[PDB]
DNA sequence: ATATATATATATATATATATATATATATAT
DNA sequence: ATATATATATATATATATATATATATATAT
């Protein structure tokens, strides 16, 4: 039985890998600050393919774990974990919630966003060495992917004649440049993607529709006056 | 093939807004106006006619996006005003199809800033009727009233064509929703609907979403029952080896 | 051997989806969604879907035309296999 | 010497009240569920301090009692300081079904696995159709509004039995159930070979079973 | 979408393991023979004729073939399943013995299948691989990655049942023998099932019910109706959307500046902010200085930086104009 | 282990009556001298106790003590219909300071009758026995067995003393002050209570 | 030990006259961006007056500690929020360093314009100021 | 202002409040190989050029860390400039900065 | 056929325990 | 006379367990 699951594990694994990597293509390198591209990598976990390695070839050796009345399944998985590849460290987690982590394919593979800030090449994406736009174009560039990924899983449910609508959203616009914006355009623009922006100022006067919000006191209560905008007059 | 669009998003006794439609744009639509305009509003009113789920609507501010403010209150409440308000989306299907989804919403008399949320489709709407008429009656001398879900159920019955539904559960409408390729995925479940929630969340307030990035397995990959089930069938094995053992 | 068009169109779809299925097993949680669909294209309402899957399952199964086999983990607690004579029939047109 | 347990209550006793199971088992138990070997925890807890909690609650005026099968349930005594209450000549008819069921092996390819459908075929297989289905309705004749009312009648007793600990719900399919053998109690009018009328005597003597 | 399809078409109305083996062989020894042609290669008809009318056809062929056998064993299985319930109920205490029996047999039969099953499933999957690589010999030769892509599954499928059915056998088997071990034990004679047969049969005869505990529901408080707010809000609806245009001073004055400065480039001439400044807001009137000076400043630092920057040395604030305004930037020489 | 007092307490031969009545929802006021007594003593393991059935032992400001299920709670939980909720507000302004010189304590089902039909609203009389109604004999009658069967519901939470006899005839406990509204420094009971009436 | 402090005796709140309406307590949830960030500010300043009038009678009563604050992604407000916000820094003596990409272009104080180049194959910020405008 | 590495980190705009997700504090990338240095020059109501001012150094490691001095200068006089005193202006192109 | 009560599951916020890393004062080698 | 190692304290933040609220299914009853 551990063997076979092993080898479900993995097979899954392998067709994710490549699913996930075909996709990455779909990214034509952006333009957000100093980032000059966005990625995703993800790799199986060498932490993993050694748990992997002894469930399929060496589950004997340990079953003295796994027989331990005190022990659960899943308990008795992470104290394996434990056992070999100690060095990785983890934290104060129980091994019960740990164990159950570990029940999940998913977790065995490093899933990571890389940029290609200036000339460093593609770095991991950390919030905390990213400037403000750079951070959200990044975000932008997951929440497309994301959604694309949604459709695509979805295509065998849904029929042949209908493409789901696509729409997102983005605050507080006036944090990014006219350079980023513009390719957060071209970006949504190429994934027929809309978009739903605010702004105190008007930043994209020569594109898209626009409108300006103007709040009133009015007998003791309040209204909100529209009025349309246009780029050339 | 061509993607179906949100065509415009329709406000009714919004906090400022009486009865006012915004026309979408195929590609970017932008709003501008000094600090509290009600363009956060109006987000709000949209994200809520999309996930009218009221466990997951919790309005914060941009600053302390995602940080616990004790408030208590998910900040819907106090975007209404007193009486019935309607939130509703126009939109065209891949089949080119012109459907009106919405949900009416109403304050809960009571110290407790609660709302009722109430969802409900239209199909078949002529091209010529637009929503913000829809909604209203025309009372007095260029004074328009704004009517209940019965007045509009009666209305909407007694013209031809058209189908109104009203969904006792959010999963149906969003099942619905599904089917005439609103929603990218369908929201079988609750984590589904946790899940989209997150996704528009992050991208309102924009960046880089915490939860995002620590669940981009969940997101991304999809879950696999064949490994469940091959964990399962060791787990069975294991304890049976044990019961042989004691 | 009784194959009204909803019960033939019904084993064609089972037959469509076994073929695409990933290892070649099917549980009756998916047969009651196939059973929904193909009812849904054929426009007719006898009874509850559920009933009417459960009724059009038993009737194959006893036509020998589906084999079921109690496992309580799989999705709706069995699985479905198409018998030599239903793969016979389902293969005839296709 | 004082602050000292065994000056109120054994030992055994106190430990087991003081289990984490203890809570659970007791609503359960008040409530009138039956425990089986299924419950693995829960008839393990039963069987190690089944004295202690037969002599709790006798306090009560109800007795926990172990059939022979090995399943633990109450019977409350005419002076119970519990409620008690009697099953519908229809649970019966099902419970005796089910009973069937549990030791029929022409459904064993079911493997344990039944539906309400096989139940209620089996039912009107073996029990009279119309006049049972007189008690359902008094002015039933075979109509299948009547009909539908008698299955949903079945589903319902069928629902409460599994609340009473005698059938369980797939984990995730409410219309599949899997049967235990707390469902033994059905037949404890015939486990014994003996005259039915004596046999219903005891029982109603003993209070396991009232008449209608 | 194939129910429209169906709808208009409007119709109606072997378990030996030789057996496996030999297909097993038969497949192998094609396989084998149109993956080398493939790798062969060939033109577009020689790379057709051996590797999509071959390969295609046998091995769809007989794959089904492999497949339709298992499927016989699935009717055996549910046979033998339906034997033994029959002779559990003629023998009872006595088929014992013949049931696990055929237990026995039936998982033995199950092992030698499953063996066999696996004794090539790898080496086909390697030689499917083989012909997947060789594949690409050719640009027209998509049609065969598909069945390179279809083969795949229904081998790996089968095998896949292979187990999945013991995987049910197994679980079947056990559930058999606590059926044995309790439907029987306590009944070795049936007798208790047939006087439960006939209590059912004439139960209202005597119609008696058990006794339950029922203790009471903890009746607990109703929390406060809910009332919403009704108010039948009116007001003035909306006019048309008026409209407003952009002003595109700053696009001219931009395009001006721009203009203007480009020459520093061509000659590559060191640019000095502040007489550069100063000179160009003379043009306009002190109100609009601010708007030209931050523009100019736009299109002047991306022209090159300034050398003196890395010197350490900080630069002045050079005064370029009248009523008090004021510059910080060293020249900018490297262009 | 367990605690030594609470223990005590468990052991002693008030507690399987006691534990069935509060498990049952009834309330313990201070009539029950016994039962109130026990409760003052050893409530501080009790609550400890029902708290691990995720229920809470409560003593009201009035005195008497209850338990509240919560929404985790192990002991099968139950609502109130509306006119049970109805009907013990009006017990709670019948438990009023004219009463004294009125009923003497003692009230019966006709006074109940009369001030419910009197004071509450047709709608709400109709949403209790039915919709379709419109002041008939028959619905009457059903409202006046359902007036019956929840003063006898209540009777079984200890809110209302039958005087012993098959008649209608009963007094109103403190407890049911649950049904009241919180006071405030010189609010009127009446206008209070008439007020969450309305 | 909660009880020992005489500030926990005090319950302290932040009120705001909002719009048609009265004084209500400020709450995070029911408000705009701006409006939060703005009373931000108001009671970091409120903050800063404490702690000076707390510790000058423990200081020469001729030192005036410097008062500097901050305001990244000052896009966010509006003119008329940012020149609400200009008179108060002023009105309070207290020193104002607010980052804009270009959106808004305050006439008055200095302004410093930033560009990021590569030189030497290094990174270079490329600076320029501008001051004394109104 | 504040040289104390317990309280600095510098998570980005977004994510005001947020948990840390990762290790790192943000403050070491913004740093270059080397010596850093990050100073004030301050004038008090009694008029006394002030020039506080903190050392930074990456502390070579497989982690991110930083190593902060902090000091103080008084008595400078007006006309000399802090990039002045922290690098010698060598014959190359660009100045050298000195520990 | 539909209003209503009940059980279940999930997300969300609170509160507490605990390990980690840094800053500060003293000790001790150079 | 100096600089490094130790022990202490502290905030951080990590994780757990708890309790609440909402949605759901669905089983009853009119
Ligand atoms: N729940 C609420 N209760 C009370 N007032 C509210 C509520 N929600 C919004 N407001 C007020 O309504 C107005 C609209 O705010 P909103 O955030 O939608 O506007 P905005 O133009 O997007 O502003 P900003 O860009 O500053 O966020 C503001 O005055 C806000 O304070
Ligand atoms: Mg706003």
């Amino acid at each position: 039985s551990s063997k076979s699951v092993a080898n479900i594990i993995r097979k899954t694994i392998q067709r994710e890998q490549n699913r996930i990597r075909m996709l990455n293509q779909g990214l034509q390198a952006v333009s957000f600050g100093q980032v000059r591209g966005v990625r995703l990598n993800v790799n199986v976990r060498e932490s993993h393919a050694i748990l992997l390695d002894v469930l399929s070839e060496q589950q004997e050796q340990h079953q003295d774990l796994f027989n331990s009345q005190r022990l659960t399944f899943s308990e008795a998985m992470a104290k394996l974990y434990q056992r070999l590849n100690p060095q990785v460290d983890m934290g104060q987690r129980l091994p019960q919630t740990i164990g159950e982590e570990l029940l999940d394919y998913r977790n065995y593979l490093e899933l990571d966003v890389e940029v290609n800030r200036g000339s460093d090449g593609w770095l991991k994406a950390e919030s905390g060495a990213l400037s403000t736009g750079e951070a959200i174009g990044t975000g932008m560039s997951i929440l497309v992917m994301v959604v694309q990924s949604w459709e695509e899983e979805s295509r065998r449910l849904r029929g042949k004649d209908i493409s789901p609508c696509r729409l997102l959203f983005l605050d507080q616009a006036a944090r990014l440049d006219a350079k980023s914006i513009a390719t957060l355009f071209e970006l949504c623009e190429r994934l027929q993607m809309q978009l739903i922006i605010a702004a105190p100022e008007n930043i994209s006067p020569e594109k898209g529709t626009t409108y300006k919000l103007v709040r009133k006191v009015f007998k003791n209560h309040e209204h909100v006056h529209v009025v349309g905008l246009r780029g050339f007059g | 093939i061509e993607r179906g669009k949100f065509r415009s998003l329709t406000l009714v006794n919004w906090n400022g807004f009486f009865a006012r439609t915004f026309d979408l744009d195929e590609l970017v639509t932008t709003l501008s106006g000094g600090n509290g305009a009600g363009k956060s509003t109006t987000m709000a009113a949209f994200v809520t006619a999309l996930i009218p789920d009221l466990t997951l609507l919790h309005f914060r501010n941009t600053t302390e996006a995602g940080a616990t403010s004790g408030s208590r209150d998910k900040g819907l409440h106090g975007k209404l005003r007193a009486g019935v308000c309607y939130s509703t989306l126009d939109v065209i299907n891949s089949r080119h199809q012109r459907v009106v989804v919405g949900v009416r919403l109403q304050q809960v008399a009571g110290r407790d800033r609660k709302v009722d949320i109430k969802p409900f489709m239209i199909q078949g709407l002529p091209t010529a009727i637009q929503p913000t008429q829809l909604l209203t009656e025309n009372v007095g001398e260029r004074q328009a009233r704004v009517l209940p879900l019965n007045e509009l159920k009666d209305r909407l019955d007694e013209m031809e064509g058209v189908q109104f539904k009203q969904f006792n559960s959010i999963t149906d409408y969003h099942a619905q929703m599904f089917d005439l390729g609103v929603i990218p995925k369908r929201l079988r479940s609750a984590s589904d609907r946790s899940k989209f929630y997150r996704l528009i969340e992050a991208s309102l307030y924009g960046g880089i979403s915490s939860a995002i990035t620590r669940s981009l397995r969940d997101y991304l990959l999809p879950e696999n029952s064949g490994v469940r089930k091959a964990f399962q069938d060791m787990e069975a094995a294991l304890r049976e080896n044990r019961i042989t053992l004691e | 051997i009784s194959l009204p068009v909803e019960r033939l169109a019904f084993l064609m779809a089972i037959a469509v989806l076994n073929s695409e299925r990933l290892d070649g097993e099917m549980s009756e949680g998916e047969l009651i969604d196939a059973f929904r669909e193909v009812c849904k294209g054929f426009e007719q309402t006898a009874e509850s879907v559920a009933v009417r899957a459960n009724n059009a399952i038993n009737d194959m199964v006893r036509q020998k035309l589906l084999n079921r086999f109690t496992s309580e983990l799989a999705d709706g607690n069995a699985i479905y296999r198409l018998t030599p004579l239903g793969i016979s029939i389902s293969d005839y047109y296709i | 010497s004082s602050t000292h347990i065994e000056q109120f209550m054994p030992v055994k006793l106190a430990q087991a009240l003081a289990n984490s199971l203890f809570p659970e088992l007791d609503s359960q138990l008040r409530a009138g569920r039956h425990i089986g070997i299924d419950d693995l925890d829960n008839h393990a807890f039963l069987m190690d301090f089944q004295e202690q909690l037969e002599e709790f609650y006798a306090r009560y005026n109800v007795e926990l009692i172990r059939a022979p099968e090995g399943f633990f349930y109450l019977r409350p005594r005419s002076t119970t300081l519990i409620p008690r209450s009697v099953l519908s000549e229809l649970d019966m008819m099902v419970g005796k079904i089910l009973c069937y069921l549990y030791l029929s092996p022409e459904r064993l390819a079911n493997q344990g696995i039944f539906t309400s459908q096989e139940l209620y075929e089996e039912l009107i297989s073996l029990a009279d159709e119309g006049k049972l289905m007189k008690f359902v309705n008094q002015r039933s004749s075979g109509s299948d509004l009547d009909k539908q009312k008698l299955q949903e009648k079945v589903r319902t007793t069928l629902n409460r039995l599994r609340r009473l600990g005698m059938v369980y719900f797939l984990p995730n399919n409410n219309n599949k159930f899997t049967i235990t053998e707390a469902v033994f109690r059905f037949g404890a009018d015939v486990r014994s070979g003996d005259d039915p009328r004596e046999i219903q005597l005891r029982m109603i003597r003993d209070g396991e079973a009232m008449p209608v | 979408e194939l129910v429209s399809w169906a709808r208009k078409n409007d119709f109606s109305i072997e378990f030996s393991t030789l057996r496996l083996s030999m297909q097993l062989s038969i497949v192998a020894n094609e396989l084998h023979r149109a993956a080398e042609a493939a790798e062969e290669g060939g033109d577009e008809f020689h790379w057709h004729r051996n590797v999509f009318a071959p390969l295609k056809y046998s091995v769809a062929e007989i794959f089904d073939s492999i497949d339709m056998s298992q499927r016989l064993m699935d009717e055996q299985q549910n046979f033998v399943k339906e034997d033994i319930a029959a002779l559990l109920n003629q023998d009872w205490q006595a088929a014992i013995a013949n049931c696990e029996q055929l237990l026995s047999e039936t998982s033995g039969t199950l092992r030698e299948l499953q063996d066999t099953l696996e004794a090539a499933g790898d080496k086909l999957q390697a030689n499917l691989l083989r012909i997947q690589d060789a594949n690409m010999g050719s640009g027209g030769s998509e049609l065969v990655d598909k069945l390179v892509f279809d083969l795949q599954s229904k081998l790996d499928r089968i095998i896949s049942w292979g187990q999945q059915a013991i995987d049910l056998w197994i679980g079947y088997d056990r559930h058999v023998h606590k059926f044995i071990r309790t439907a029987i034990d306590m009944d070795k004679n049936r007798i208790f099932s047939q006087r439960l047969r006939q209590s059912v049969q004439h139960y209202f005869d005597n119609p008696w019910t058990l006794t339950v505990a029922n203790a009471e529901r903890l009746l607990d408080m109703r929390d406060e109706e809910l009332a919403l707010r009704n108010e039948e809000v009116t007001g003035e609806l909306p006019l048309e959307l008026e409209y407003e245009e952009f002003s595109e001073i700053n696009d001219q004055l931009a395009a001006m500046i721009e203009k203007a400065l480009l020459v520093y480039q061509q000659e590559q001439r060191p640019l000095d902010l502040g007489a550069v400044l100063r000179d160009y807001l003379a043009q306009h009137p002190l109100p609009r200085h601010f708007d030209v000076a931050r523009i100019l400043v736009d299109q002047a630092v991306r022209l090159g930086v300034a050398e003196a920057d890395f010197s350490g040395l900080p630069a002045e604030w050079l005064a370029i104009n009248d009523y008090g305004a004021k510059v910080q930037a060293h020249v900018i020489d490297t262009y």
